[PDB]
């Protein structure tokens, strides 16, 4: 009757809505925040020294990491047994530090100049990595272990992609044996110029609020010299079912599955009858975008929450390192999957607003222009690369804004708001620089970024004047 | 039997052989 | 057309010919600025004061033992005639000195 | 006007210490244009600097 | 404020004041259907926001943040150092769907 | 202790001069992760008219 | 400075959360947020005064 069907395609999509908000509800809270930023500033803002100034972020040679190890780490981690990090913050288990080195000779330096220069280490690369043990070969910290035996994976950090094997060493539970053990593999040299990554990892508890955290810092040392760190901190969840509200999360999960079912037996169905052609609208080819990342996100949360056999292997003896890497990645996999799932659903809504005239007049001059601007976008968007190419060519490798490709489209974007202000193409280029700068904001604002607005007026006015039309005329 | 092998010696990639084989297909298209 | 496809693909492979060797160059640059400590030297006034400079940090660069192949020895260069008669210090000039 | 200043580091100050007392950088100083190379293997670049 | 507001009331008696007033009133249920997908939107971009940065960022840090920073990305306000290093993926997708 | 969650400390002062008095307030709040968060809020209110 | 200043505090009482029992032989104590449902009343320290 086509009244007793909108409004019973209504009514399960707010239930939907419903379902789909309250479940996001619960994922995010106030105090994530702040045990996330009061670790953060504990560990990356603490300077290396009482008497020096830089800090994990800053670190600018080999000899600064150094002072960070035995140094602002070690007054972060063991807090005055056991180490309660802000007298609340378990830290379970024991820290890792973990190295990978490349081997001497990798390279091939030229045969003329060859009396000068002795050795190369090439840059990262599984097949260019060192096997063999080097210096006192004595422990773990000095003989190779495969990625395998190590319970590890990739990282893909800045520089490149580093497997998960390498030379490792497990701390003490205790700052006094750590920092010793620091300090021995300081003096028997352990980062030598073959070095090109090291990690560190450990987690924490808070047992005040039912959220372990854990935590991984790595610095990459690039075969050109010098030093870039990164960092990651993670509150994971692992204990779900221990209050009344985790149950009726875990209930909204197994209806947001009945739904999901609801949803695909719908769409075969719509589907197989009627037409076979279903993929020419568009609110047809956004169901199916729907269900295929809700079953997605259900098979990752299936996946993720079904293997938790590292938090019991830690429980039973708990001197080991904790290895929570695995779930990290997958929840903040689950995360992204989640919110884009939550974005599209939300737009799904301008589907059912077209009650009255004033609203279905704006969806006919939104569907109407989209030919148009899609015709205009290409040619803009061809003169947008096309800048962003030619800044990428002669600022790349001297700014740092232009950098890559996608650092140059950002860029380029952001001057559209206003807010890149040329001080850095200056000194790069005291004469192309201006140049480029002016050249684009005119041909982007003065010309190309304001016919857009002309067609969207054009569209708006022709189609309120030919619907005004017809209705006068047959009505 | 040693002559076909799967090098995959480095990750060096090289922008030659895609180059090459990614403009024969956009002339294909137009033309 | 055809023409036109192929005066792009011989300018695309002149120009992103070598563009692996693009990212490097880049933090090359940044390591040795940041090694050579760019940012006293170019806060230098003349107060007979860059040769500190010169013994504190280019030296053990230049001869360090883990330091740079370096390809060659250094050199300094003068060009000059007839100083400066102390030009007048009131209200100097911005750049057109 | 060129100046070694190279050769075995322990050499190298008797050069810096000869520049500074005898009398070379003053009076005129117009410029003195410090000026090297480099090299990295590794990937492949030299360096203008 | 209010009171100040309704000096339109007798100040709207004369040619080209009417014109404005007129115009003002002819199209407010038009400005108010579309004010109602422009909220869509920006709700669903909030949220999206939200759940992406929300641990991370200081300026996503509580729903209202996401709408106040949402609109001072508008008038040009915004960092990007941050939302870029939060997240290398979606972060930049975000902030280039979002101002296009 | 780790029990503690706020702690307040409030006062007033006068100003004789120009007749108008003044609440302060200061607020520590101690989360459940560990830390410190203060605030403060100084209002200048005005009871003796006339 | 008008009469004198005050300084309070709020407090949460010990056990007001539960510890999972897998790890219940390695944490003690806990303490929630704040909450008034979850608030501390009993005296403690030396309890001489207010
Ligand atoms: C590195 O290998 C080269 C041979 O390619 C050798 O001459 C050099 O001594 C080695 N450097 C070491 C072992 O430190
Ligand atoms: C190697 O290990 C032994 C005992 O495990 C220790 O005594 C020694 O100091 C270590 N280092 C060496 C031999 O360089
Ligand atoms: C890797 O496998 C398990 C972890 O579940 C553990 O028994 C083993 O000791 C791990 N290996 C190392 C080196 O930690
Ligand atoms: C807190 O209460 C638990 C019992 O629930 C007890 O074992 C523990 O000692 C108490 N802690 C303090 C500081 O009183
Ligand atoms: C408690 O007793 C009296 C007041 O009742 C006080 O003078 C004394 O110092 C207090 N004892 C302490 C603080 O140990």
């Amino acid at each position: 009757k086509y009244l007793k069907s909108v409004l019973r395609e209504l009514v399960t999509y707010l239930l939907f809505l419903i379902v789909l908000c309250i479940l996001t509800y619960g994922m995010m809270s106030s105090n994530v925040y702040y045990y996330t930023r009061m670790m953060s500033q504990l560990f990356l803002d603490t300077p290396v020294s009482k008497t020096e100034k830089t800090n994990f972020k800053t670190l600018s040679s080999m000899e600064d990491f150094w002072k960070f190890t035995e140094g602002s780490l070690l007054d972060g981690l063991y807090w005055k047994n056991r180490s309660f990090i802000f007298y609340e913050n378990l830290l379970l288990g024991v820290p890792r530090i973990r190295q990978l080195r490349v081997r001497n000779g990798s390279c091939s330096i030229p045969q003329d100049l060859r009396d000068e220069i002795k050795e190369c280490y090439d840059v990262y690369s599984v097949s260019s990595e060192d096997r063999a043990p080097f210096g006192p070969r004595n422990g773990t910290a000095w003989i190779y272990t495969s990625e395998k035996d190590l319970n590890g994976s990739s990282h893909w950090g800045i520089i490149a992609t580093y497997s998960g094997a390498g030379y490792y060493l497990d701390l003490s539970r205790t700052r006094e044996e750590t920092a010793a053990q620091v300090a021995s593999l300081k003096k028997n040299v352990w980062l030598d110029r073959g070095t090109r990554a090291t990690f560190i990892d450990f987690s924490v508890y808070n047992a005040n609020i039912n959220l372990f955290c854990v935590v991984r810092l790595l610095v990459e040392f690039p075969a050109t010299g010098g030093v870039i760190p990164s960092w990651q901190f993670q509150p994971l969840k692992l204990i779900r079912y221990v209050t009344t509200f985790d149950f009726f999360l875990a209930a909204c999960e197994i209806i947001f599955c009945f739904f999901i079912f609801y949803y695909v037996v719908e769409e075969i169905l719509e589907i197989r009858i009627h037409k076979l052609h279903y993929f020419r609208s568009f609110w047809n080819c956004l169901d199916v975008v729907i269900v295929v990342l809700s079953v997605v996100a259900i098979g990752i949360n299936i996946y993720r929450t079904s293997n938790v056999e590292v938090l019991l292997q830690f429980l039973e003896d708990q001197n080991t390192f904790p290895n929570f890497e695995h779930l990290a990645y997958w929840q903040i996999q689950f995360n992204n999957i989640a919110a884009v799932t939550v974005f599209f659903v939300w737009i799904k809504l301008f589907k059912f607003i077209n009650f009255n005239r004033t609203m279905s007049q704006l969806s006919t001059t939104m569907s109407r222009c989209a030919k148009d601007l899609f015709g205009f976008a290409i040619m803009f968007f061809i003169i947008f690369l096309a800048y962003a190419q030619l800044a990428y060519l002669v600022f790349g490798t001297q700014v740092d804004d232009f950098s890559t490709f996608q650092e140059c489209i950002f860029t380029q974007f952001r001057i559209i708001l206003g807010d890149i202000n040329f001080a850095e193409i200056e000194e790069a280029n005291r004469v192309l620089g201006p140049i480029y700068f002016t050249t684009f904001v005119f041909f982007m604002f003065f010309i190309l970024l304001n016919m857009f607005l002309a067609i969207i007026n054009d569209t708006y006015s022709e189609v309120k004047s030919d619907l005004a039309q017809q209705k006068a005329e047959m009505e | 039997h040693v002559r076909f092998v799967f090098p995959e010696p480095t990750a060096d990639v090289n922008y030659i052989v895609m180059l090459t084989c990614a403009v024969c297909l956009v002339t294909y298209m137009v033309m | 057309l055809l023409v036109y496809m192929l005066f792009l693909l011989v300018t695309l492979l002149a120009s992103y010919g070598d563009a692996s060797c693009h990212g490097h160059a880049y933090r090359l640059q940044s390591a040795i600025k940041q090694e050579l400590h760019s940012r006293a030297f170019l806060a230098i006034t003349r107060s007979e004061e860059l040769w500190p400079w010169m013994a504190h940090v280019l030296l053990p660069y230049v001869h360090g033992n883990q330091s740079s192949p370096e390809l060659g020895p250094p050199r300094l260069r003068q060009v000059r005639l007839q100083e400066a008669l102390y030009p007048d210090p009131p209200g100097p000039r911005v750049h057109t000195c | 006007y060129v100046q070694e200043l190279g050769l075995s580091l322990e050499e190298s100050r008797d050069r810096l210490r000869f520049l500074q007392l005898h009398n070379w950088l003053d009076n005129r100083s117009r410029a003195v244009f410090l000026e090297l190379t480099r090299y990295s293997p590794a990937v492949g670049l030299h360096a203008a600097v």
